């Protein structure tokens, strides 16, 4: 009672790739077989199912509509046909056979990683904000950190604030220019890995999630965002 | 240059209990010395002063009236005598010499809890 | 009577990180005659800054007070995990001295 | 983008999310689900690091072919455990529960003992 | 039904204290009493027990022989007399009646903290050594580090080789000077609040713990220690 | 150039012991004299220290009051005279002569082992509790393992909540009672070796540290604790 | 400056793999490019290199003559063809610059997991010997456990004798029953999962390794083997 | 079954294959080669789980554009060490020396800073 | 039950100690006790008995005529009276309580060790000799190595030669120096600590064990030996 599992790899987003699984050992073709994947440091998921035919054959909403399963019974194997690739999709895929109240998931095949990415060696520029909270009072000072895994060059870094259920504003760009229209109180400061953005004393108005942003390079990335409420 | 405090503990209310401060390393008859006192899961207060003679010694508003500071000079021991305790006596107590602009509360007794309570 | 207030009550941050805690007086602080201490649980208050700006001997340069008038600051520049404690300002400008309510570090 | 509707999948929540214990020790899991698990098809999946799930327990409290009996699940509705009575240095893994009784199968986030 | 304790507070090392305990509510007279203690951020444990007229007291193996427990009838008084009081002993201290198979300690008193110290500190200069165990093989080096939390003035530093079961042996003293036969293979160097000893080839007889000392003040105090295997 | 040292040996807690150091090979009467203990498995740690007639003598925060170092110059002979001896002052003792700039602790003694204690074991209950640590969610469930090392004869093992600050409050005794007031969601259960509590669902003030306590026999123990938060 | 890679996946013994690594942001035609892999839980370990025009390729004496490495220099591309694939060859492949005295590997590729099997996860009985090595004397009993990690079916165990240079030798099968010629000193036991081998007075001639095998299903397997010297 | 084996390769030794350190504590990291390593032709390594390796030091000395200066190579010959002078939280990670002064390149088995 | 030992520590040769251990818990009387001693590192060795009165007392011909057993049964107390101390009697000394056919010893003394020095801090010079046996043939050279834990002041090494049977005879003095008769086959050299007795061509009278003897302080050492076959 086994599954064989093959194929899988590193591939660009947007292409294709067709995974296999390999059954002996029981009555594959009444058996029901599913597709569940693991991101990488996450949990389990399922993707995709198909039985007997006269049955539905179902998909999660991640899936349906650039992925398909299939098997040909004649040769008891599974397929996942693997399409439109995108970053989100990169995940250790197991076949898995389906008992239902008999079982679960009893049998497992062992795995194939796909991991689906154009990037090189290859580090896009980390920013960690700190604190994560910042709770506060009308009046008095808040101080944001933004620390970068590399050097930003031409200390090219933005702040923004942004409200709930509107767009982000821009605050201050070049780490230390304040756009025009924002308030002499918001001030960035710093240079290379270390930035910190400065509201000298808060008004009611300045509760808001704020995100750092460097765009010295071709990826832009942001920070995860300081709550000051 | 330290300050070994002793004395304090669990007391009824209205009771009394005197506490000790010895000092060694530092010029003890020319300092002022100075209690404060941190109720549990609370901040830092002063309680009172001492200084050299001819110069007044203080209270807060909270002891005033119960409590008396005093010092042995050559013994090199400070004192706080506490009467007519109360549950919101109840904190840990600390003897500190005041450097004022040469330090603050430079040095720090490790502190002893006064519980009042029945 | 001089009133202190810090902010944050609380910052929870990681090794490596900074943390600026401030310190608001409700009158001008004669001398700049404000103190920092820091107290780790079960033991007494340990200082920091006097002065507001003079740091005490054998205490680290990662720990720094700066400010004047009425607006003071402490910056801790790369927090270890002995920094993590509540941290106390304090004015000894006149004759009732008085603390902040302390912000503690976690 | 979405298929489904206002409904809402059955969603798992184990806890506590890490167990820090020693060999011989017992290990007790929570799974708890936001609507109740039809038949009780729920099931206990262990996981060690770089190996595909092995299932121990299904339909609750069914013990699969060749898990020792100190594995052993309870509970019905919305309140699952597992028990791992006595621990061996083989049962350090993450653990997962996993609810069969509709269309849209889910899983818990996962208990890790260490 | 209540136990109304008093006493406790700071004391010096071999001083003594006692503590008391009065009870109300219950026939005390016949009641077994216990004394329970928890150190500060450590657990409940067991000191003393004393029961009925033909007195079988019982204490902890620790407090054999410098504290005696005793009760006064007449007054509904438990006594727990502590002499030899040591750093050890600082806990909080608590009277409980044992009700056995009717309810263990079903009634405590409030607590009343005992600390035994000399002191408050402990502003002695703190050595760390680096790292706590180094596994090598013969002719490799070993590199040891030591920081100290104040400069040291004058390197007043030491390092000392110890085996099991023998003495301390001094190898370098004022950082980098080689006491008399020691081989060259042994080597410190360092200044202000970094030091370190290197090892340049190991032998089979080098293999052993390594402790830094600093005696630039009188507060002597050594690391904990590298264990080289 | 050499430190004959003798006394030592096995003492009961609250004891008292001396230490004797006879030098020979240098100029003992001119010489600075430690002495330097060690726990067993720990590190190095200074004791006291004595010089020439004119200078002060220094005790460790942890034996003043308690230890007196003295010398007699006319036999070439260094002493410590311990009193109120505890288990903490367990270790090997050493004499050592200090030559400050000119080789630190250069010479010393071959060390004699005091050992303070009243017994032997040991052969308590040992229980342990698990986990050590349980974060979860007001309305969750925690289960509370406690283990004994023998059989708790008559299931005498109680349940303490403790919060921060406050006296331990009896939960469960004879492993399944409910004491009174106790809540219904608490619940003890479990025999011989192996107890549980549990707290079917979880309110915010039932977030406190809980200890077992066995009580079958003359030297009651506690378990260690689980934290639940 | 970057290298992207593509390819890899899960595939049977015996299968067939290329590997590709796509070049950008410099001379890709004058670099020396390299293919090195990590096998999971495993150090670096170089595989093949290619440089210019003279194609001078160099392999590991692993792959020489199952891999071959290649680069088409019109499309920036450097390839690898793994042929004859072993469990062995399980890892993570990294095509990499090789810059030399300028750099090293100084440009690397993300990496591609290859993992080469036929679906093995274990159902098979694992067998553990202890102890792994025996000193004894003649004269002496020699006792030899095997343990099964699940039942053994009908008692299929048997123990083999292997001298060094020499094929093994039967001496115990169906767990307890004696094979023809062996002296009455040997004897086994056991039921289950626990099984013994038991010398009752070593001979000189008894020195040797022995193992244990269980024969109880479709996947043999035996145990690592106890040496008696 | 072998094609030649073996051998010349030079054969790097690294020490110790664990430390444990804390932030701020000095990391001291030993290559020692079988031969000579000839132009002192060798480089360091950092890994990080499930990561490329990342350049340090080449040359033995030669700090790579972008590494911080508290990362120091040293050495020659035979006996080669990586120093990092005060080490932070994103410093614990595995670290490979890496000769290539011959046709056959090889690495050491790492040091592990934990 | 049990027993609590005192006494010990370091002394004097030939100096005086007496051990004590104080009974609880059982009819002491009746009991038979005895005492178990345990050198560094080496195995249980029983010391002396002592039963009823009506009984005589046994001692190891280590201790007898050196060292008195007695009991005082009014104070539950067992006594070892040690005279006339050697270094041969350093060890950690046990009490015990024999059970015969109902316990053998079932309780033990925790112990105390007792160390019979006169030495300082710094150990003796250690000899080295490798290897322990040399197997040759007439004709054949033989090559002999001394290595000292510390360099022999003035190369004061000796060489000796012992047949069963018969007394050391000198070979070699000053490390090189050949004694008078000695034929100049016998060759020594080396020197600090690094020595080596050679000899050229092995005839069948030089099969002996050969010492090495160093004699440049107060306390002379020898190595182990080494035995030419």
């Amino acid at each position: 009672v086994q599954l064989v599992e093959s194929g899988g790899g590193l591939v660009q987003p947007g292409g294709s790739l067709r995974l296999s699984c390999a059954a002996s050992g029981f009555t594959f073709r009444n058996s029901a077989m599913h597709w569940v994947r693991q991101a990488p440091g996450k949990g389990l998921e399922w993707v995709s199912s198909i039985w007997y035919s006269g049955s539905n054959t179902y998909y999660a909403d991640s899936v349906k509509g650039r992925f398909t399963i299939s098997r040909d019974n004649s040769k008891n194997t599974l397929y996942l046909q693997m399409n439109s690739l995108t970053a989100e999709d990169t995940a250790v895929y197991y076949c898995a056979r389906f008992a239902g109240g008999w079982g679960a998931y009893d049998v497992w095949g062992q795995g194939t990683l796909v991991t689906v990415s154009s990037g090189g060696g290859g580090s896009d520029i980390v920013l960690t904000q700190s604190p994560a909270t910042l709770s506060l009072s009308p009046g008095e000072r808040a101080t944001l950190s933004c620390r970068a895994s590399q050097s930003v060059s031409s200390n090219y870094l933005a702040w923004y604030q942004q409200k709930p259920g509107q767009a982000p504003r821009l605050l201050i760009y070049d780490s230390s220019s304040r756009a025009t229209g924002v308030p002499a109180r918001f001030s960035g400061s710093g240079s290379g890995t270390d930035f910190t953005l400065t509201i000298s004393s808060l008004e009611p108005e300045d509760f808001a999630v704020y995100y750092c942003h460097q765009y010295s390079d071709i990826s832009p990335t942001f920070g995860q965002g300081t709550k000051v409420e | 240059v330290q300050l070994v405090e002793s004395g304090g503990g669990l007391v009824q209310p209205g009771g009394s209990l005197r506490l000790s401060c010895a000092a060694s390393g530092f010029t003890f008859r020319n300092s002022a010395m100075h209690w404060v006192r941190q109720a549990p899961g609370k901040g830092l207060e002063w309680v009172s002063s001492i200084w050299y003679s001819g110069s007044n010694t203080y209270y807060a508003d909270s002891v005033k009236g119960r409590f008396t500071i005093s010092r042995d000079n050559s013994k090199n021991t400070l004192y706080l005598q506490m009467n007519s305790l109360t549950a919101e006596d109840t904190a840990v107590y600390y003897c500190a010499r005041f450097a004022g602009g040469w330090g603050a509360y430079d040095v720090w007794g490790q502190g002893t809890l006064v519980t009042v309570s029945s | 009577d001089i009133v202190l207030t810090q902010s944050p009550a609380t910052l929870s941050l990681s090794p490596g990180e900074r943390a600026t805690l401030s310190c608001r007086a409700s009158q001008s602080v004669s001398s700049n005659y404000l103190a920092w201490y820091q107290q780790k649980p079960g033991q007494a208050p340990r200082l920091l800054i006097y002065d507001s700006s003079s740091r005490a001997t054998g205490v680290p340069a990662r720990f720094s007070g700066s400010g004047s008038g009425t607006d003071f600051t402490l910056t801790i520049s790369s927090l270890e995990p002995e920094d993590f404690a509540v941290y106390y300002c304090h004015q000894y400008s006149d004759i009732s001295p008085t603390f902040g309510q302390g912000t503690k570090v976690e």
